[PDB]
């Protein structure tokens, strides 16, 4: 009577902390989070806007 | 668009790996210079996102080259000049989207759909980098020599992107002959650390 | 029209429902955004992209509406009857937590101009894996429309090559339970 | 009117959407009063120690939807209950309700008892061979 909880599958818990692969650079098991971004570089002004790489691990 | 020879790429990828994958696995099936500055502020964000701007609207793609845009003639010249000098890194995003979101389909084989898919994973953390810029300008903290650079890293990393996306087309690198070309782009970015 | 209005209808779209401003255009079979004048055409480009979401959402309901009600798609047909309402339950959830945030951000009220603040750049942004994610489901429905038992399982079969490791997962644990 | 599945009528000054989501969920809930229903007549000793047996199951799963309910009742008096969240809360609980509907309406329009009702709810569970929960 839940959409049960995607604790099991790597790849189930994946799209459960992704939303169903929503979640672009989050990861989240509460369902109240209020969703922000991460904060502007203060960089960004002074080196520009760098592709962010993800990291190999 | 560059969204429909990736498809192509997918459709002969698909048809010239099943020849090549002997493993069963079949591929998936007037205005104030304050004002000026905020339309055009809308309209990059629109044009960040492949949409025509109120006062900056873009000019249909020939062939497979960068998005053009349509200024209005009655902007600053200074200002028109460093809207075409960002314009770069939106059409470039634009095309390397599209060249992502198509070429990432099982049928363009796993290292082209790998390949297209870190591509859109680049341009998702480029979006990430312009939606941030975007709600500094609604803090009012994006200026436009802020704007022009904060693009400059980003116009030239969609103008590399754009380069290499030119370049695999051109060649229609597939398979082997597309790992060949990334070690060929891996030396050509041997300037380039990033 | 206000940011919220459109909001309201993009999140309505998601869930199939016409909104106040944006209502199923059935000739392009997407939500049209009522020809209201003060409409941006970026608003209108992101309402389209809202609207192919709410394009297949009721693609996989009317599939699931039609596949349900066959009995005679067998115990494989209803296996992956239950495996699609599986995904879209899944979907389902992806949109309410969706919704959720953006009623977080409409509660807080504040145009904050920081990097976290719900724009509508950055929906169309954290929806766009979404919506990569359900492009791929459609396009598999699409190839596997009227196929059942072992055409079913040939199709799903194929479908596990998908090029997108996310989407390669997927296709995966949905063959997996099929062939259950 | 008979045996059909419980009717609301809305308000029609309700927004169209919201009716629409709302017309989506009546369903669960016309599926719970039909089952509750069912349940309290069926579970009448003269129906026999199976299907009262039946009933009382059906009574202590619909006291586990109640208690769901009455959470998602708290969870909206704390103000922390949106309309989506609630739609995707119940879907799954929704189908699970009108299997179970389904299951009831066709035992009833069989009259299954004893034997019979046990071979019905053999068919059932067969039926239910592509729904693990």
């Amino acid at each position: 009577f839940s959409f049960g909880d995607p604790c099991g599958d790597r790849f189930e818990r994946d799209t459960r902390v992704s939303l169903f692969g929503a979640l672009v650079h989050s990861r989240t098991y509460d369902m109240d989070v209020r969703l922000g971004l991460p904060p502007v570089p203060d960089n960004a002004d002074l080196s520009g806007l760098a592709i962010k790489v993800p990291p190999s691990v | 668009s560059t969204l429909q020879q990736s498809l192509e790429l997918k459709r002969k990828m698909l048809r010239d790996k099943q020849n090549k994958k002997n493993s069963g696995q079949h591929l998936p099936i007037t205005l104030p210079l304050a004002s000026q500055e905020s339309a055009v502020v809308e309209d990059l964000l629109y044009v960040l996102v492949g949409v025509d701007g109120r006062y900056v609207s873009a000019q249909p793609l020939a062939g497979r080259q960068s998005r053009t845009f349509l200024v209005d003639p009655n902007l600053d010249l200074s200002i028109r000049e460093l809207v075409h000098r960002i314009l770069p890194v939106a059409a470039s995003y634009s095309a390397v989207t599209r060249f992502i979101e198509e070429k990432s389909s099982f049928e363009y084989g796993q290292v082209n759909h790998a390949l297209a898919a870190a591509m859109r994973t680049l341009v998702k953390e480029h979006l990430i980098l312009v939606s941030q810029l975007e709600q500094l300008h609604r803090q009012g903290l994006l200026s436009l020599q802020k704007l022009w650079f904060y693009i400059q890293p980003a116009m030239r990393t969609m103008d590399i992107l754009a380069s290499l996306a030119t370049s695999v087309d051109k060649g229609e690198c597939l398979g082997g002959s597309t790992l060949s070309l990334l070690h060929d782009r891996s030396f050509s970015y041997t300037g380039d650390s990033q | 029209i206000t940011e919220a209005a459109l909001v309201r209808d993009i999140l309505y779209v998601f869930q199939g429902i016409d909104g106040k401003n944006i209502k199923m255009n059935n000739t392009e079979n997407c939500y049209k955004v009522e020809g209201k004048a003060n409409l941006s055409r970026s608003l209108r480009d992101t309402a389209v992209r809202l609207s192919e979401l709410g394009w297949l959402h009721n693609k996989i309901r009317r599939y699931t509406d039609q596949r349900s009600l066959d009995r005679s798609f067998g115990l494989v047909g209803q296996s992956f009857c239950a495996a699609l309402h599986q995904e879209l339950r899944e979907y389902y959830r992806l949109l309410s937590v969706l919704h959720s945030q953006l009623q977080l951000e409409d509660d807080q009220g504040v145009n904050l101009g920081l990097e976290s603040s719900l724009t509508l750049r950055r929906l169309l942004v954290w929806t766009y894996d979404p919506k990569i994610r359900l492009k791929t489901l459609a396009a598999l429905v699409d190839h596997c429309q009227g196929r059942k038992g072992g055409e079913l399982a040939s199709a799903v079969h194929a479908y596990t090559k998908t090029g997108d490791p996310y989407m390669r997962s997927l296709v995966q644990h949905i063959l997996s339970l099929v062939s259950h």
